[PDB]
């Protein structure tokens, strides 16, 4: 009820309803590190929550007290924790929770705690009617965060809600093919639906990651998504690739064309192909065009890749 | 001649956008933007460059920091052990003794802080977790001393541990709390310095961080997904630790590291068409000793004995000229706060660009002034090499509790 930036805030000390319980300060010790000089409002909560904790108190006025706590610091995971004590407790309604922990996530979706809690409440509930809504508006603010994409993928889990994920992930991928959290998606989605050892689904994919190369060939995402699902099954299995990016080069050209090439030809030498001592010279030669033209951030790399390959490949 | 993110080629590696724009994009151009000042500085200016590590700067703050913080630092009230090491870690790195006063004082503090049922919490009676326990351990270890060592209760270190340890394997970060890989290393990093494996502990744990590691060839927090700096760093190492590298492909692994030095900036993103940023200065540099060891235990001929398999140059020439606070202290980006975090790994990925050790072979590489060297660091504990050897020869001296 008295939110903790009400201009009629009052310290937890100077409440009647609190008359009957002595604060406990922190005991940081006689000569302290790391010491946090705590403002007042902050400090006045703290001392009252440890209060509550020791005594285990648990009680309406104590599960207020928790949220003033969080609000002042959401990491504090023991706060959270007593926070789910007193839910049980004073059987509170979960919906209405759900509520406070939508709020609170908006506010500070970077926060391990926030997104942990959510999820107990969901298993609790047993109820996941909320979750791709209420992900989808985090992530319409921020469209890579890390624990959003989490909670979604352990919801779809644990719920089968796979039906309309693929083409949540097409909306995305339109208003930013580059987003990575995105194609990492796709992979999830269509490595648990169909899976990729389908022909068609493995055509339709390979098709789509070459036309967002076309439209954008310097987004290393395609790239990475296109290496990542073919490698598995090995690059020279598809002969047609390696003369298909041969194609696009002059009006293309990209450090991830040269090092997909690359990728091809070790995949050949490792097979046992034609022209073992042939094809080996091209991946070379591109090593070099890459440790020291066109990929020189990289140059330590280039190089010991140039030098595995004669390694391996001599004789 | 002399300084590689200045030289003129350089201007090439800026952003083709290849004339699509997505928010990605433009944020990515922003960056490299003030990148460019930032290098254009030392031309514009009309004088030549010398690069300068601020070391009393650097002191200064972390002296102080040690000791009192302003309540900007509420919000890190659950994590008072990571600043003990954060702030001890880049004090020995900067090669700045600790004066037992101050020693023993943090010992009694993570004293305050170990919990009666094992572990560490975040302050005094916060509830133990798996983040501080790591943090309390390094910086005891940093500490060095038999009463930082005799801080830890194994027993209880031992039992909560187990009380969290998952049947697939994982670990809970603390209890009630939840899974990530994360877990595995700090029960890895802490089991292992204080001599408390017992031989089911980690059983299943290797093959749960495997399955972590995804089409993108890094590994993300739980299995499906993205590949992520931070945690990669932890599979890898909670791997090393268990003398299990050989579960991942570390092939692809490689191939995705170094494909995160950002070719203008120098430095090191988290993960693919994000941003750079300076504590991934070692989360993800820090990989490639780890990966370099790793090939080693397996007869990989090709590997260099001068470098890691990245640019050390440029990683040096960003954390230089990017991520140093003129008033002390380290940061993210040009344009972010000074932070204990950014301090501390800043300079951890300073010193693993500046030295190279693998068996006979040591050779360094020191940006800038020479006075710029730092302390070499261990890549698995991020505490010094010496620190780590002290206190398993410690620990190895009473047996894993059991026995
Ligand atoms: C925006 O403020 C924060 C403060 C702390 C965090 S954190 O505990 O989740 N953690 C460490 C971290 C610390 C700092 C920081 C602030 C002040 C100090 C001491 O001087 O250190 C700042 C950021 C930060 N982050 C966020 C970040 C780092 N680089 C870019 N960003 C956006 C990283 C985060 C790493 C971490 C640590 C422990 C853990 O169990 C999980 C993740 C996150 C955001
Ligand atoms: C031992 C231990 C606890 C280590 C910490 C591991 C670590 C650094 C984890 C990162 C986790 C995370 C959710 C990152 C996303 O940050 P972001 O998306 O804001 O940053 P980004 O854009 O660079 O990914
Ligand atoms: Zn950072």
């Amino acid at each position: 009820f008295l939110s903790l930036d009400s201009p009629t805030y009052v310290l937890y000390r100077d409440r009647a309803e609190w008359a009957d319980i002595d604060p406990v300060p922190q005991n940081d010790g006689p000569s302290p590190v790391v010491q946090i000089i705590y403002s007042e409002k902050f400090r006045d909560v703290y001392d009252y929550f440890r209060a509550v904790l020791q005594r285990d108190e648990r009680s309406e006025r104590a599960f207020k007290l928790t949220r003033d706590a969080i609000e002042l610091n959401a990491a504090n995971y023991t706060v959270w924790h007593f926070r789910r004590v007193l839910l049980r407790s004073l059987q509170k309604d979960l919906q209405e929770e759900m509520n406070y922990i939508i709020a609170i996530i908006e506010e500070q979706p970077k926060n391990y705690q926030v997104w942990h809690h959510r999820r107990v409440l969901v298993e609790w509930l047993k109820d996941p009617s909320q979750e791709l809504e209420f992900i989808a508006d985090i992530l319409n603010q921020d469209a890579k965060n890390y624990h959003a994409w989490q909670h979604r993928q352990w919801v779809i889990q644990e719920f089968r809600l796979w039906d309309n994920e693929l083409q949540y992930v097409d909306q995305l991928l339109k208003e930013d093919v580059r987003n990575n959290s995105v194609w990492n998606q796709r992979h999830f989605v269509i490595s648990n639906t169909t899976g990729y050892s389908d022909r068609a689904v493995l055509e339709r994919e390979v098709q789509y990651t070459l036309e967002m190369i076309k439209l954008v060939p310097h987004n290393e995402s395609a790239w990475n998504y296109l290496k990542g699902i073919l490698q598995d099954r090995g690059l020279s299995r598809y002969p047609n690739l390696l003369n298909q990016l041969l194609d696009l080069q002059p009006s293309h050209s990209s450090p991830y064309l040269i090092a997909f090439l690359v990728d091809i030809y070790e995949d050949m030498l490792e097979n046992q192909c034609d022209n073992k001592e042939d094809i080996l010279n091209k991946a070379l030669e591109l090593c070099e065009i890459l440790a020291k033209e066109k990929d020189t951030i990289r140059k330590e790399y280039w190089r010991y890749i140039g030098r595995s390959l004669q390694s391996k490949h001599s004789r | 001649e002399p300084l590689y993110s200045l030289r003129p080629e350089h201007a090439r590696e800026r952003l083709q956008d290849d004339s699509v724009e997505t928010v990605t994009s433009i944020e990515q151009a922003k960056v490299e933007e003030k990148i460019q000042e930032v290098f254009s500085s030392y031309k514009f200016n009309h004088l030549v460059p010398r690069l300068v590590l601020q070391r009393e700067k650097h002191f200064h703050y972390l002296k102080r920091g040690l000791r009192q913080l302003t309540d900007a630092y509420e919000c890190l009230d659950a994590s008072r052990p990571w600043l003990c090491y954060w702030i001890l870690h880049s004090l020995e790195l900067l090669d700045e003794p600790i004066p037992q006063i101050v020693a023993t004082d943090v010992c009694q503090f993570l004293e305050l802080c170990q919990s009666p049922d094992g572990g560490f919490g975040g302050g005094p009676g916060q509830y133990p977790h798996l983040a501080p326990t790591y943090a309390a351990v390094n910086a005891l270890c940093i500490i060095g001393t038999e009463e930082a060592y005799n801080v830890i209760n194994r027993e209880k270190l031992l039992q909560y541990l187990y009380s969290l340890k998952q049947p697939d394997g994982s670990f809970l970060m603390h209890v009630g709390g939840e899974v990530d890989v994360r877990s595995a290393y700090c029960a890895a990093s802490v089991a292992s310095l204080t001599n408390i494996i017992t031989p089911d502990l980690f059983e299943g744990t290797a093959e749960w961080i495997a399955r972590c590691q995804n089409w993108e060839g890094g590994i993300g927090g739980v299995p499906g997904m993205e590949a992520h700096g931070g945690y990669t760093f932890c599979g890898l190492a909670a791997l090393v630790i268990l003398k299990k590298e050989r579960s991942l492909n570390l092939k692809s692994l490689l191939q995705w590291v170094t494909s995160r030095q950002m070719r203008f900036e120098g430095g090191f993103q988290g993960r693919c068409n994000k941003l750079v940023d300076g504590c991934y200065s070692f989360w993800q540099a820090g990989l490639l000793p780890l990966l370099h060891r790793a090939l080693h235990a397996q007869g990989d001929p090709a590997l260099s004995m001068s470098h890691w398999m990245f640019h050390q140059q440029a990683l040096q020439e960003y954390i230089l000229m990017c991520c140093q606070c003129p008033a002390g202290g380290l940061l993210d980006k040009p344009g972010k706060s000074r932070d204990f975090y950014h301090t501390c790994y800043c300079l951890s990925g300073l010193s693993i660009a500046q030295h190279f050790g693998s068996g006979a072979m040591l050779h360094d590489v020191v940006m800038g002034v020479p006075e710029n060297v730092l302390q070499p660091t261990h890549p698995v504990y991020n505490i010094g090499p010496d620190k780590v050897i002290q206190a398993t020869t410690h620990f190895l001296q009473k047996p894993v509790p059991g026995f």
